[PDB]
């Protein structure tokens, strides 16, 4: 099964890198895609590219070989990069949702509200907050667990596992997942309301002469993200709250299901006439 | 308006025109004579190119 | 009676030029070796306009040029170092043409306000305002430092006196909107292409039409003399370009292809007159061979349709403008 | 040489700084084009070469263009207005009997020509059906029937989902909705969702036309964004 599992993990790495690099080059090489909305997309693409280039290969090697060979410092570096890449990718979807909300609900003030300098400031702030919750509490050993198994894991040199406290497992989970989820829900309810309200008016005025699309689009957008990231962030809290109820394999399986989400963003946020001709040109 | 249109046609009709062969030969000779000056036909060296 | 005589006179003109067609231009130039393949690359890109660009004119020194845009600006560039020199805001935001004086001290402008404005570069403020046209201006060219010729949408052209602001002479005879004009190298005759699919040759000194050419079948958009001065080329919105000879009083060759269906916006010649550059509505330019009528190059670096085109006096570079608010220099 | 190069860069920076201030004003202004049928009473609408006017409602800047210097049946200049927010079309609805092909047919032909254009393929139209009191006065009296000029009116019935006013005689409502449907069918015949038409009934004593323009522009922009984001 090692050859079978090794083949599948190799294919996932190729899919993540191929899709993200293609999006980055398309925006940079062409002057018609230099838009404020595309800055969030390129930030998301950079985050997913770094994630799929760094986190996945070493994790696959660790799973296949069943041991850690890079020492006790590179394991902590890898964990920090993992948390940093996961946190900064989810928080950009929130920014995209808020951008669309401001574009649709308030059309007259949209140009004044969003400016390239403001977009750059927002992106830098998001990345800074993402970096403050991954490297700082991990490299300072503030997330360390206290039981005997945890200290035995920490004192070794070939074992690289994950053990954490209640406070960190709750705060990091909240910051990474729970606030963006409710913000996105609140945004995408109002967007759907406005869409269906506009549809009623067109068919009052000109119904006899001549909401599936919006429902399908919102369903896809919310469903992929939720179905990818919800079970992991549920078991993250649950296994800390109640001990010996979740095995060490369910955690890894759900975490990898979440990792897979990085390969779907180009298929969701990069379907437009301006992108499908840029891809053909390349 | 009818009288003015007819008068213009009569004035324009009475002109002397040469055959097409002479005009084609003249254009071909001019193009052949001034061919070396044209920088767009043959690219100039980058030393003498102000845009490169 | 009066109408009957016009039809009889038309046949005499047609029969007069039918006997002169001894041979065709393409038949004579069959033995000439083809020019080959011509490839050009972008050297500079000029940015700063907030809206689409309609007009552009090179300077006599082949270093500076002027451009116009719908946002209400008239920017003078430095093509070598890519530095903005001036930025003149316009009273009216609807502009259709601009010109650059041979001496380099003045710039003209006009559009939908039926007025031509002259600016003093070396003094920038408005110097004169010319009024009297009853239709939108389409083109304007500087004869000298004290006189200028303009064409408008009231089917007439005029020659102005800048010092007094009065029309010296008026040219009449077209039936549709006049779209463009071009001056002779010696500045004694000029040609105009109008919307009735006809072109005319005028006399500046006297003020009378000399010859009429009616080979097209749609609105003529652009016109330009051959460098010799005994021929000119036109471009209409039926995807065809034609070459007319003044002395033979008839057209000599047509430039068209079966894969082109869009209109033509601008035409220009090269330094020697061997190449013919024409802009199209399909977002890119094409390069032709004047003596053979076959394609030799394509310039496809513009996102939107190309609206203007020009070639330097020394023939070192080609400048194009388009509706994506960008200018490009091709060498 | 060395000093000349620095001098040019100094003036370029000052100019490029000025262009940033002009871009903020340019992007916050909405441009409108005003058209008419020739005797449609569009001067009263604006009262209450090219002529330009400026007005602001709810801290939003509008700027409308009226063309009177060019009068021809071939509008070559109309390709310039391919970036405006909307086009305002004013037509006199009470001129069915007037011949000086009646004037309504000429207005309909002009609307059809404007709608199916290669350049105005993504631009909405705000339609004002002016002179309603005159239409009602002419309709109520006899000897003047739309049937004698529009044969299709012989088999028309007032729509069930109509909005008649409080005191209208039901005769005038049928004529008004027939006239509106004449434009609406042309609008919907070749429409693919890229642009729409917003018809209104306008009189001489009306004062809420600016509110109608504001709301129609808001709807235009919102529908554009919704279609762009694949939600409509
Ligand atoms: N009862 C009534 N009379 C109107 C109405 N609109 C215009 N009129 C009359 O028609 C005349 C035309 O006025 P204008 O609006 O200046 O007409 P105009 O300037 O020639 O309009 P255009 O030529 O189309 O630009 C006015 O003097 C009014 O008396 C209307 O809505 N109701
Ligand atoms: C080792 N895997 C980690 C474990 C905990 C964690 C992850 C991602 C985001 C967070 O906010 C977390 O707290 C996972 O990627």
């Amino acid at each position: 099964w090692v050859v079978g599992m090794g083949i599948v993990m190799s294919l996932i790495v190729l899919a993540i890198v191929f899709g993200n690099v293609l999006v980055i080059t398309a925006i940079a090489k062409f002057e018609r895609l230099q838009t404020v909305t595309n800055y969030f997309i390129t930030s998301l693409a950079c985050a997913d590219l770094v994630m799929g280039l760094a986190v996945v290969p070493f994790g696959a090697a660790h799973i296949l070989t069943k041991t850690w060979t890079f020492g006790n410092f590179w394991c902590e570096f890898w964990t920090s990069i993992d948390v940093l890449c996961v946190t900064a990718s989810i928080e950009t979807l929130c920014v995209i949702a808020v951008d669309r909300y401001f574009a649709i609900t308030s059309p007259f003030k949209y140009q004044s509200l969003l400016t390239k300098n403001k977009a750059r400031v927002i992106i830098l702030m998001v990345w800074i907050v993402s970096g403050l919750t991954s490297f700082l509490p991990i490299q300072m050993h503030w997330y360390r667990a206290t039981h005997q198994e945890a200290i035995n894991c920490y004192a070794e040199e070939t074992c690289c596992d994950f053990f954490t406290n209640q406070a960190y497992a709750i705060a990091s989970s909240i910051v990474s997942f729970y606030v963006p989820l409710v913000i996105m829900v609140f945004v995408y309810s109002r967007v759907f309301q406005e869409a269906k309200r506009q549809l009623q008016k067109i068919d009052k005025s000109e119904g006899r002469f001549h909401e599936h699309k919006a429902l399908k689009t919102l369903g896809i957008i919310m469903g992929t993200f939720t179905l990818c990231w919800l079970p992991f962030f549920i078991v993250n809290i649950v296994h800390v709250i109640q001990d010996n109820l979740i095995r060490k394999e369910v955690y890894i399986l759900l975490n990898w299901i979440g990792y897979v989400n990085s390969g779907f963003n180009p298929l969701i946020y990069c379907r437009s006439p301006d992108f499908r001709i840029a891809f053909q040109e390349l | 308006q009818a009288r003015k249109l007819v008068e213009q046609l009569k004035m324009e009709a009475n002109i002397d025109r040469i055959k097409v062969s002479k005009a084609a030969a003249d254009l071909m000779a001019y193009c052949e004579a001034h061919a070396k000056e044209d920088p767009l036909l043959t690219p100039v060296p980058a030393s003498e190119n102000p845009f490169r | 009676q009066l109408r009957q005589e016009a039809e009889q006179l038309k046949n005499q003109i047609r029969d007069a030029r039918k006997a002169c067609a001894d041979a065709t231009l393409s038949q004579i130039t069959n033995n000439i070796d083809p020019v080959g393949r011509i490839q050009m690359r972008t050297r500079r890109t000029l940015r700063g306009h907030l809206a689409k660009i309609y007009a552009m004119h090179w300077g006599t020194d082949s270093r500076l040029l002027v451009s116009a845009s719908q946002d209400g600006k008239l920017i003078i560039w430095d093509s070598y170092t890519t530095n903005k020199v001036h930025a003149i805001p316009l009273r009216s935001s609807w502009v259709m043409t601009c010109a650059y004086a041979p001496s380099g001290n003045y710039v003209a402008c006009g559009g939908l306000d039926n007025i031509c404005s002259i600016y003093n570069l070396k003094t920038v403020r408005v110097s004169r305002e010319l009024a009297g046209h009853t239709g939108y201006l389409s083109c304007c060219r500087f004869l000298d430092d004290n006189q200028i010729v303009t064409s408008s949408g009231d089917t007439t052209c005029a020659l102005w006196d800048i010092e007094t602001g009065q029309q010296t002479t008026t040219f009449t005879g077209h039936t549709g909107d006049v779209m463009s004009l071009s001056l002779a190298p010696d500045t004694r005759l000029f040609v105009s292409g109008a919307c009735d699919a006809s072109a005319k040759l005028w006399d500046v000194r006297e003020g009378m039409c000399r010859q009429t050419f009616t080979g097209h079948e749609s609105d003529i958009n652009a016109i330009c003399f051959f460098p010799n001065g005994n021929a000119f080329a036109t471009g209409s919105d039926d995807a065809t370009c034609r070459l007319f000879d003044l002395r033979a009083d008839q057209e000599l060759m047509t430039y068209s292809h079966d894969n082109i269906i869009c209109g033509i916006t601008s035409v220009s010649f090269s330094k020697s007159g061997r190449l013919l550059l024409a802009g199209y509505d399909d977002f890119n330019c094409n390069v032709w061979d004047a003596l053979k009528a076959d394609r030799a190059g394509v310039l496809a670096g513009h996102d939107n349709r190309v609206s203007c085109l020009g070639v330097t006096d020394d023939g070192m570079a080609v400048a194009t403008g388009s509706w994506d608010s960008f200018l490009k220099i091709w060498n | 040489q060395r000093n000349e190069e620095k001098a040019q860069r100094e003036a370029n920076k000052k100019i490029e700084k000025q262009l940033q201030k002009d871009k903020q004003v340019y992007r916050a202004t909405h441009r409108l084009l005003l058209l008419g049928a020739g005797e449609s009473g569009k001067s009263t609408i604006v009262k209450q070469g090219i002529f330009e006017t400026k007005f602001q409602v709810d801290k939003v800047n509008f700027h409308m263009f009226d063309v009177g210097g060019q009068r021809d049946e071939r509008r070559k200049w109309i390709q310039c207005f391919n970036d405006v927010t909307a086009i305002i079309f004013v037509v006199a609805s009470s001129s069915y009997n007037m011949v000086i092909t009646n004037r309504l047919q000429e207005a309909l032909n002009l609307f059809k020509s404007i709608w199916n254009n290669r350049w105005l393929r993504t631009i909405s139209v705000i339609l004002f059906l002016n002179k309603q009191d005159l239409l009602a006065e002419k309709v109520l009296a006899g000897k003047s029937k739309i049937e004698d000029y529009f044969p299709e009116f012989a088999r028309y019935t007032t729509p069930e989902d109509a909005t008649p006013e409080p005191g209208e005689d039901p005769r005038v409502t049928r004529a008004k909705y027939f006239i509106r449907d004449e434009f609406l069918r042309i609008s919907t015949a070749s429409g693919d969702g890229r642009h729409y038409c917003y018809p209104h009934f306008t009189c001489a004593v009306d004062t809420e036309n600016i509110r109608r323009v504001f709301n129609d522009c808001r709807d235009i922009i919102q529908r554009m964004h919704l279609r762009q984001y694949e939600l409509l």
